[PDB]
């Protein structure tokens, strides 16, 4: 089945910024320089933020790591393994509905913020029909993230910031933590203090 | 993110004007405190774990609900996550410190955490708790006179002291 | 022998070329014909032109006061022949280039490595050229009388490790040896020092990915250590070797030539990214199993 | 705002680290320079009005065709005088921004990013602006660390506009 | 390498079957052209020199940066190799109109061709600007109608100007 | 590989830009703090030895027990001190690559990066390295510039470790 | 990547030892040389777009045929991808002199630049010419005596050319 | 979580397909465990404070010196002691957790994930609970297949830990 139709909004991304090159622009962490082992650590810190927010060391995926360090995989490849991986389904896809899986998807694989409750409702039904790994791979494959991120550079936030403003939007790790008011109150959070 | 030079270059441009010559002495003013501004931040990046550590046992000991099984502080993950959340609130403090402005805190760190910690169950009151006391490490720390030239450092622990309180607040 | 692959690579127009033997008593057309063939095979296809004949060395040739195998060491051991490739070329270069030349296929084994360039160092380049003439090779291939050809069908003592760099020192049957795309650099040095391979890219007339070249640095293995976990669920991966990468445009668009490992399910998504961004495949190699 | 200061602050935060001694040097650094910048913005304030004039007569006299043709993107009139002294006056400014700043991020931010649409939609010739801040770079009457850093940045627009 | 027939024939040993009537008839066609292709064959044999000569004039003529001090035609070194590459591509054309196959000329003389005009540096382009005029030549002079019997050799002529068309492209 | 020189390239060329003021004050930075670096590096390498023995015994002082207890983790015998000595020397050695390059750069490269596991398949204690390098920061008899950076590379092992 | 101190560094390392004296000396002196270092990248920088142009405008004086119709600089993008790489190239050159070490520069820009350029059709001999003449225009600009403190920058300028001839080696 | 029910489920939903065949299967096998996790669970539990108990004075026994030693991360007090004893009883709870759900899920979830975290943040030794989890082995008196599951988790554990 198709993907349902759903009209785009008026993003930062979706339109031209006139970038020059400053402290807001994020770091292009690419493997095309050929980064020496402790680059290439921050390279990896990065994917980790960019995916996982945090990644404990029981997050950590060291046989992934050590792939993309040789060069058996890309980039691309190794965000795949980060949302493939049991910390990516355990803490984003089993603790959230669908819809908010999505995001979280949407926000850190393509860099923007989902256009609406519609691209949401649309992706959705992906996991339940294509699988988990179709919609990693739909998301991936994606003209929206190869023309932006490609296969060598981890992705992130796009255009958050525009110059000369004090602040701009929320980064997603601030804007959407791994789970939301639901997962919550099935922990039974907030605790009450004194 | 703007820093202290950068603050005052933001608002004379959209005043459209030129930085007056008393603008120009204040940031000359403080040129010329950016050694203790830079030592203060050495000192607290030297003690952070030892900041982040002792405080946590601290608001653990005072609130001992956070640790007890169905706290919000119980089990090994919930646990270095908040130890997590301890150290990036004083890392962004620290980059708040070194640039001189709450541009980054505030845009980086502080806004929306709120939102963050209530979308969790995370006590917000209770991670300002936290923040006062890692607030307190790090002032005493930034103050001894062991080890370094002396002089007044009131103003940066003053603004320190801002930047933390800016960040309690911020969370709760 | 090769005869599918013979036209994609540059095989074909040699599988019809019988070799070129001086029989005793021949005649003018004869010599002629061994002296045009030594030309184009020793001093591997370059435009001779008339000042640069070795006029005297012919002329012997064709009175029959020396042998085809003479003749070949004479325009091996020639100021042309060491203008072309000893004078401007890192010395395993010059080995490849010798190999090539006077024995008609790649080099084996760092071995030989070892054995011309302390033969070149101890002892001159003359020295050097004498043994891949006297070598038992060149006597058992070529003997006396016939003109050192492209050996590239299977023989006797080989290595397949030669033939697949048979065709990184071959690039078609139109190319110059002098007029390939890694110019003066030693096509086989890394490969000779890991004992590895590379594979196999036909030359550019029938192959459309014809140029890809590996970079220094930042080159995907050939296999795929690790098998289908970092892909999820995968049944084979493949390595595809792309060039000519062009349309994303810099800074998108960093190296031309890029290798992926890719697994099958993904095989046709890969194609058509490969077409959106103007590249040429290469080859396609399994890489796991 | 790239300045020294925020760019130590941006690597760090892209790693996820704390201020190192690297960090530091970059501040120690910015230090060094500061006083000499924020000197370099005083003397082209106090000398900014004669600047800008000197470099409006300088575009006017290598440029005599904007004082004479008409056009909303050339300065027969008034109108085209004010503008383009507005301008050069904008450059100035803005090149004083830098100097305290420490960095290129107020030429970035406030003018470079973008100048070349604003150039092209306006019909507005960009060797007009260089000449005019040749001009700047020949009589800002700058010395030492001042002139080096001012230069720097009066070069940065000059090469962001050819 | 193949010919007109041999072609018919690889393609039938893979498919493992026997020539049909159709194609048996299309092959008795190519051999009542063939006094046509032997006389084009011929034709372009015996003009050899002047049609390389005058379409290497004329490209010198309109690509003067060709010839000129630092130019890939300069130097008599390389303008005579530029002349042999005419001369070669215009034999081997020669080649494929005997044979009635192109594959004399993709296995033997596009073969890896592109490859050494990237490498030494030769413009492609000009070299297809070569082969286009010694195609025109070549054409004209095969359609000559004076010394020749009267007939119809459009269709050898269209088979020629194939042959020109892919050693244009193959370095292009 | 942190150094402030590699670090301002590699933001320049993230950004695709040529260097800028900003990046020519970091390299200021860098050589305002080179030379008291490459003395820091000179004094700890001549005090080497000593150092490095002092802080082994001083680790046996605080932790009595790796000197009395059987295992191969464990400093009781002849192998277990040369392994103990080897490994104090191998931070101060790095501690010194560090002042040399400016940055945290060689402790990240050489030590920081999979200590942690390290000290947990071995079960060495991280706080024996903290005691070692505690005893480095009071006896390397240091001062100025040279203490304050030589001790944030030191308190940086130590942040890392605990 | 390497820069000067961190190329000593790595090679300590490698063979375990403190560095000696020597090695420490040898690294005073380059400290010795920053100021010389940092005022050329700054002169190349400052003159990067004319740098880039004059040197582009030389070359296609030169070689006429890169322009011409065909050429390989001809067509409008094709032209701008030209001039964007000789700036590229000029780019990882004051990053090489910024640092003092060619590591930037070979793992960065020329690593599969020759392999890029081979594929592309664009031929290297040239980009190679225009790397020269971006080559003598800089050093020049960093030699230039005017406005500027006396001294001797023969090393860094030996260095500069070295980068240079590295990007010009490479490429062709 | 880790449990075959759990991961059996997940691994069908993770690609969109009914139960079939072989989540059966993987349900069949719990089945036959589970009797015997439940039993294990509840002698476990029965003497749960003599386990909790003989562990952490097995601690004390292998490591005197966290109860001689005054610190924070030490049993010198009553505090510490306190601390330690809560400390293996959760290792115990969690580990009686484990054998009710028939997989390491429990113990992923409660206790093994950013347990490394902490131990290096309070200076605690994880070989110290190594101990206290192999005296949990040598005196739980299970035999069989309750022996065997409640020594897969507390193996598990101790090379978390180690
Ligand atoms: C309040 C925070 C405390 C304090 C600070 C203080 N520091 C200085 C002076 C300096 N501190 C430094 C710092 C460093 N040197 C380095 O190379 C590095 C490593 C990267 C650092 C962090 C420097 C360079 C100076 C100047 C030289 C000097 O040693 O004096 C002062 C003196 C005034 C000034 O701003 O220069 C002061 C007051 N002093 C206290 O009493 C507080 C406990
Ligand atoms: C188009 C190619 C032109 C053309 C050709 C044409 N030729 C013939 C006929 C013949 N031509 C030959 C050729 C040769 N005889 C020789 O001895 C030699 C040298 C070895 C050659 C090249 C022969 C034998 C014939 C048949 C007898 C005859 O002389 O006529 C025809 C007629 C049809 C046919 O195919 O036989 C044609 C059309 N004529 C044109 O008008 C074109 C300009
Ligand atoms: C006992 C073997 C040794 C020992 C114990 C000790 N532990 C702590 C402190 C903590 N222990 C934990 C561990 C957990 N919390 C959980 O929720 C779980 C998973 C369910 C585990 C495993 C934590 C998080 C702490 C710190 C928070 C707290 O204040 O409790 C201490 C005190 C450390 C301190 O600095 O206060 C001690 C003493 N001490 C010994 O000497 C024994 C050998
Ligand atoms: C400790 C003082 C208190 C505490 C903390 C606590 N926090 C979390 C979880 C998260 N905290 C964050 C924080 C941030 N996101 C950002 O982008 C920034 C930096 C720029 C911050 C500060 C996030 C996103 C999460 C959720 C994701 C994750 O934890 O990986 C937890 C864990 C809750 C959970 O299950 O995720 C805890 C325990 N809790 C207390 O009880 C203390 C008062
Ligand atoms: C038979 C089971 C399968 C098969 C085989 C097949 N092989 C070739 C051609 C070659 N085989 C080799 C291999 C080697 N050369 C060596 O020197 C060594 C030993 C050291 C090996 C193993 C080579 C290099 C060739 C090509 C050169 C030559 O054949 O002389 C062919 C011929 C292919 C062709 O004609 O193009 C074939 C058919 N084919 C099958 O279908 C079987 C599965
Ligand atoms: C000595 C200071 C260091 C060293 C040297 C070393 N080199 C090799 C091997 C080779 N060296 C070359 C060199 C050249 N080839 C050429 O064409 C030219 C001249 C034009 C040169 C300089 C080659 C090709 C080889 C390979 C062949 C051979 O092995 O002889 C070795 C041996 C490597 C091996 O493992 O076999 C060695 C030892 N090694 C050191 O440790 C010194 C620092
Ligand atoms: C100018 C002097 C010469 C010239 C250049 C030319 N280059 C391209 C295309 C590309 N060049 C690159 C190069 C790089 N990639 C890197 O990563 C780096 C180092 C950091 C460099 C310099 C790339 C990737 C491309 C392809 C994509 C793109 O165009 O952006 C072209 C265009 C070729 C085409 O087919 O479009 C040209 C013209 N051409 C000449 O003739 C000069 C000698
Ligand atoms: C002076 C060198 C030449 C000249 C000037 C001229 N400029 C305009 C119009 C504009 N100038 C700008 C430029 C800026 N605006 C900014 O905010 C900044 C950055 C802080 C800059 C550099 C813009 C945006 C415009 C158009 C909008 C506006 O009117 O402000 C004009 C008029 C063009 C028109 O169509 O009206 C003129 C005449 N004219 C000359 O002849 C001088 C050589
Ligand atoms: C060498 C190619 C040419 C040369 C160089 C040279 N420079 C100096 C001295 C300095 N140059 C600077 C540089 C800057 N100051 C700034 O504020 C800026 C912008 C951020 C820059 C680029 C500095 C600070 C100095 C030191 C103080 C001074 O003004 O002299 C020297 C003198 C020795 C030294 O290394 O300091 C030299 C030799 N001089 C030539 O003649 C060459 C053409
Ligand atoms: C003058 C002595 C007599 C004369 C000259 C003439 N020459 C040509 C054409 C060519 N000349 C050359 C020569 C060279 N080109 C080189 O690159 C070099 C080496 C550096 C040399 C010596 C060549 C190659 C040509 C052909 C290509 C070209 O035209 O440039 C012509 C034109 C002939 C033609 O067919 O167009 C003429 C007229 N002719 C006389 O009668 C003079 C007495
Ligand atoms: C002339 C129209 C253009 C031109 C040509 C030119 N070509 C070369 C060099 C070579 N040409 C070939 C081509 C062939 N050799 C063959 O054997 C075959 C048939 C199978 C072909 C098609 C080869 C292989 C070379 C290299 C050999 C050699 O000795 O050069 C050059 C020489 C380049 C140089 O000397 O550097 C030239 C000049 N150049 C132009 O400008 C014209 C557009
Ligand atoms: C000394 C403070 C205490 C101590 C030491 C001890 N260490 C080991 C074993 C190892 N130490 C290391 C550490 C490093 N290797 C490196 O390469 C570097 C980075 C440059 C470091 C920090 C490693 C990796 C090992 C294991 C392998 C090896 O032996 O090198 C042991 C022996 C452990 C064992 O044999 O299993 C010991 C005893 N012991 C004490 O009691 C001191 C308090």
């Amino acid at each position: 089945l198709p993907l349902l139709n759903y009209a785009p909004k008026s993003q930062n991304v979706r339109v031209e910024g006139y970038e020059i090159g400053s402290e807001e622009k994020p770091v292009v962490f690419t493997t095309e320089n050929i980064l020496s082992s402790s680059d290439m650590d921050n390279l990896i810190e990065a994917a980790y933020r960019q995916i996982f927010f945090h990644a404990f060391k029981w997050d950590r995926e060291k046989v992934l790591e050590s792939q993309l360090r040789n060069g058996q995989i890309t980039v691309r490849d190794f965000v795949r393994g980060l949302l493939l991986s049991n910390t990516f389904r355990n803490s984003f896809y089993e603790k959230n509905s669908n819809y908010r899986f999505v995001e979280h998807c949407v926000q850190k694989i393509l860099g923007r913020d989902v256009y609406s409750e519609r691209e949401k409702i649309a992706w959705s039904i992906v996991v339940a029909t294509k699988g988990y790994q179709g919609l990693i791979d739909d998301l991936l494959n994606s003209d929206e993230y190869l023309n932006n991120f490609g296969y060598d550079t981890v992705p992130y936030q796009r255009r958050r910031n525009l110059p000369g403003r004090e602040a701009g939007e929320l980064p997603f790790n601030i804007k959407s933590p791994r789970y939301d008011a639901y997962h919550r109150r099935q922990l039974g959070f907030p605790q009450i203090v004194w | 993110m703007f820093d202290v030079f950068t603050r005052v270059v933001s608002q004379a441009d959209a005043r459209g004007e030129y930085l007056s010559g008393s603008q120009l002495d204040a940031l000359s003013a403080t040129v010329a405190e950016g050694n203790k501004r830079i030592d203060s931040v050495n000192r607290i990046t030297g003690n952070a774990s030892a900041i982040v550590s002792n405080a946590a046992r601290a608001l653990f000991a005072e609130q001992p609900q956070l640790i007890q099984p169905g706290g919000n502080a119980y089990t090994s993950r919930r646990m270095a996550a908040c130890l997590r959340d301890m150290e990036i609130i004083l890392r962004y403090v620290t980059y708040a410190t070194f640039t001189g402005d709450a541009s980054v805190l505030e845009d980086r760190c502080l806004n929306g955490l709120r939102e963050t910690y209530v979308a969790l169950g995370v006590p917000g009151a209770s991670v300002a708790a936290g923040v006062q006391k890692m607030k307190e490490a790090a002032l005493d720390i930034v103050n001894d006179p062991n080890g370094i030239t002396r002089g007044d450092c009131s103003a940066i622990v003053a603004e320190i002291a801002g930047y933390f309180d800016r960040a309690a607040a911020a969370v709760a | 022998a090769i005869t599918t692959a013979a036209s994609r690579l540059g095989v074909a127009p040699y599988n019809e070329s019988r070799p070129v033997e001086l029989r005793p008593d021949f005649s003018l057309d004869d010599a002629k014909m061994v002296i045009r063939a030594v030309y184009r095979q020793v001093l591997g296809n370059d435009y001779i032109m008339d000042s640069e004949r070795l006029k005297g060395a012919e002329s012997l040739l064709t009175n029959g006061s020396i042998s085809v195998r003479e003749f070949v060491r004479t325009v091996a051991k020639s100021e042309l022949y060491k203008k072309k490739f000893l004078y401007n070329n890192f010395q395993t270069r010059v080995i490849e280039l010798n190999y090539k030349h006077l024995l008609g296929r790649a080099p084996f084994s760092e071995d030989e490595v070892i054995f011309h360039l302390d033969l070149y160092e101890n002892q001159g380049f003359d020295a050097d050229i004498d043994s891949y003439i006297d070598s038992v090779e060149y006597q058992e291939n070529f003997g006396e009388n016939i003109v050192p050809y492209y050996r590239f069908n299977n023989q006797v003592g080989d290595r397949t490790v030669g033939f697949t760099r048979m065709f990184r020192l071959y690039r078609g049957y139109a190319n110059s040896d002098r007029s390939q795309l890694e110019r003066s650099s030693s096509r086989l040095a890394t490969e000779l020092g890991q004992n590895t391979v590379s594979a196999i890219v036909g030359p550019s007339g029938s192959n459309a990915g014809w140029a890809y070249r590996p970079s220094r640095a930042g080159n995907t293995p050939a296999k795929a250590l690790g098998g289908t976990v970092p892909f999820g669920q995968a049944s084979k991966l493949f390595r595809v070797e792309i060039t000519a990468i062009s349309a994303p445009g810099y800074p998108k668009v960093r190296r031309s030539n890029k290798a992926v490992i890719v697994p099958f399910e993904q095989l046709n998504q890969t194609l058509q990214q490969i077409n959106r961004l103007g590249g040429k495949v290469a080859s396609i190699t399994p890489a796991s199993l | 705002m790239k300045t020294p200061l925020t760019e130590a602050v941006s690597t760090a935060d892209s790693q996820g680290r704390f201020l190192s001694s690297t960090e530091l040097q970059i501040a120690f650094g910015r230090l060094r320079q500061a006083n000499a910048g924020l000197q370099a913005a005083k003397a082209l304030t106090d000398n900014a009005q004669s600047l800008v004039n000197g470099a409006a007569q300088a575009v006017y006299n290598k440029f005599p065709y904007t004082t004479q043709t008409q056009g909303n993107n050339f300065a027969a009139d008034q109108r085209g005088k004010d503008k383009c002294a507005r301008d050069i006056g904008y450059y100035l400014r803005i090149v004083t921004y830098c100097l305290v700043a420490g960095g290129t991020g107020p030429l970035d931010e406030y003018l470079i990013a973008g100048i070349d649409e604003i150039n092209r939609t306006f019909d507005l010739s960009p060797s007009w602006y260089v000449e005019a801040l040749k001009y700047i770079k020949a009589n800002h009457g700058l010395s030492g660390d001042a002139r080096d850093e001012a230069n720097s940045y009066l070069d940065y627009a000059i090469n962001a506009l050819s």
